[PDB]
């Protein structure tokens, strides 16, 4: 890869009966192991649960 | 986003090796108060862009708990153990969600990482650890978030072997 | 398919009460050999037809296990406990998958059943049991299946209370 | 409801990285607690895992 | 106290078969709020008297939970599944502790029953169910208790098979 | 080997959340109809600083 | 043997602070193949000598598993998370037992550490990690063993924060 | 209260899968450097009919 790779994300889900969709966009340093991203809830917002449960999926 | 890991000590990189074909991961996270969060993720390389596709099913979160009440304070840093099972890579980790009053809510992550490459093209890593830090900012309530992560894959150097293990 | 249950002893029927609006259910089944099967289901009534929409995420099933090796012999009959949690109906059950050699593989079902009716319109049942029998016929290898179920909802009449409780 | 009720089903999922879709058609006696259905694997067949893990979802 | 079970439908009695040698059992009960209760029991027949010796280790019960706060309201009736594993008898059950405000706290019992006879001298029961009801009276606060139980071992007669299974 | 009315006695020793206790038990029941009653006394570590219910399945 | 930990970054030492009174710990370790190992430990200081008293209850280990077959190859190094709950110190860790053929069997440790000093007399540590390495030599078959451990308590300095937390 | 080199003494009793055993242990380490060594002897129920590894975290 190169030392600053961009990425894009789509997410669909249901948590406790609540349907939602998210998009994400970011970049990071693949070999240095650092990254940043922005996530937007595009359906089912405002999220009716802690976003923290979605963190490891992003 | 397992492509962004700093590997040390000559540990092979299962995820970066997987390109151009990419990889998938699958996980169930079990929460100590009864909640479950299950995910499947597809990772692909499209030109100069990594593309993530995620499916999520969460259930049984207590109505009164910090998750459904939206009173969570982010994750503590965490340690994942990784090792070969059935010719793929398995990951296991405990995480701790910060709660109001200096409390924590723990959970266990059960992960299988699956290269889309044949085994013949891959160097499987030995048992190792991955240190994770995830930090989140809520930019707009329930709508816009920023997430930062740092990850490092390593052996246990902090507590060394008198017998010459990793 | 929780609309098809025989209720005895004057136990209110959470599922049938939910119509015309219908209900949903969510479940994670945890297998003793490390597999997880997570599901969300939507149940609606459309004219004189019940309509089920299901989403499934399964993971971490051992490659050498009866599930991935396709050497399972169906389920034993099972007993579910059901009771009110957070104004909805929770279900818990242990099931046992028949395996080669007269062996069994057990799992635990963690379920939340959610009416689409408001609480004001519903009679919530007391703690009770549901007996289930599921029988499957493989008609065409990995392609066509037939499934039969019988279900009865009841209190514990087999081991009676000395104090007149259920 | 009526002493005989028909039902339809659609199911889509991923198990151990295997994507699949199923459809279902059946009928049962709602008050007597009995039912029968037929399930066809329409995508990702022949199923590369025991169908049994899907039974409680059908 | 497994000697006191009514066995129906000709199901072999693993426990009564074990005398005069007797049997042991071992169990870990896992509570949904993080508690664990582990026990080993030895059952012997001393002339006309049954002798039980029990050792208990319980841990991780939440300080604010119904167990440690001593605010529990007894057990709901329960259903155990039993079947042969490794030439001995395994038992698995979910139980539900009654709590203040019509709430329940659930747990899972993981049991192995071990005859002191060799497996070659026993007729092993097929997969079956045991219905249990345990009722407790507190005679003197934290000092004197009375316990009643009724137990019945059975097949699934409530939801019968279309094929001819027990 | 077993009679229609069968007596039993129990001794129990344990630690729960750091609290040591000992119990003794006496009872009887019908082995064949699957019913039984017993009395349990906490002889050490009383009064029990936890719900006795967690010991029921052990008795 | 929690008295032997190297604490860095000024993390308060729950165990050394507990003397002369000492401390206890309690733990259930749950194995992925169904085994449970439960323990209670008492730690006292008697003059120049630390005294440990341990009680163990283990159950449900598969007859054909590496534990009962005595075919285990020792532990991988491990990471424990520790934090305050209910005014005492809780510990949680995943461990991995080496099996023949480069395989691992994982387990989860659920620990509560209890000082014999009141909480008012202790400085409680914040959330932190303990790195552990345990190495065992079998000197005489099933009779004599030698065990070495190194332990270090630390924050996550490997994957550092942006927001200024430990 | 603790010295650079600190000795310890251990007694262990238990049951695993129906097998009763007793162990004793002796060791020493540096409480401040976080290192230690010990010897464990199975004094009852030996030779152990299970992997000693399951007892390691208890020693």
């Amino acid at each position: 890869l190169t030392e600053t790779m961009p990425f894009r994300m789509t997410m669909e889900g249901t948590v406790n009966g609540h349907h939602f969709k998210c998009t994400g966009k970011g970049e990071g340093n693949p070999f240095e192991g650092t990254q940043d991203m922005k996530i937007e809830v595009i359906e089912g917002g405002p999220l009716p649960f802690a976003f923290d449960i979605l963190s490891t999926s992003c | 986003s397992k492509t962004f890991i700093k590997y040390v000590s000559g540990i092979p990189d299962y995820f970066k090796q997987s390109f151009p074909e990419g990889f998938t991961w699958e996980r169930t996270t079990t929460y100590e108060d009864g909640g479950f969060l299950t995910a499947h993720q597809d990772t692909s390389l499209d030109g100069d862009c990594l593309v993530y596709k995620v499916k999520i099913l969460g259930n049984n979160f207590p109505a009164d708990g910090p998750v459904m009440q939206n009173k969570a304070g982010g994750w503590e840093p965490s340690c994942e153990i990784l090792y070969e099972v059935d010719g793929v890579l398995c990951g296991q980790s405990l995480m701790a969600l910060k709660c109001p009053g200096g409390r924590h809510l723990n959970c266990r992550l059960h992960t299988t990482y699956r290269s889309k490459k044949p085994a013949s093209a891959l160097k499987m890593p030995e048992f190792h650890f991955e240190d994770h830090r995830i930090e989140v900012k809520e930019v707009q309530k329930g709508k816009h978030y920023e997430q930062y992560e740092a990850a490092v894959a390593r052996y246990c150097d902090a507590a060394p072997s008198k017998l010459g293990h990793h």
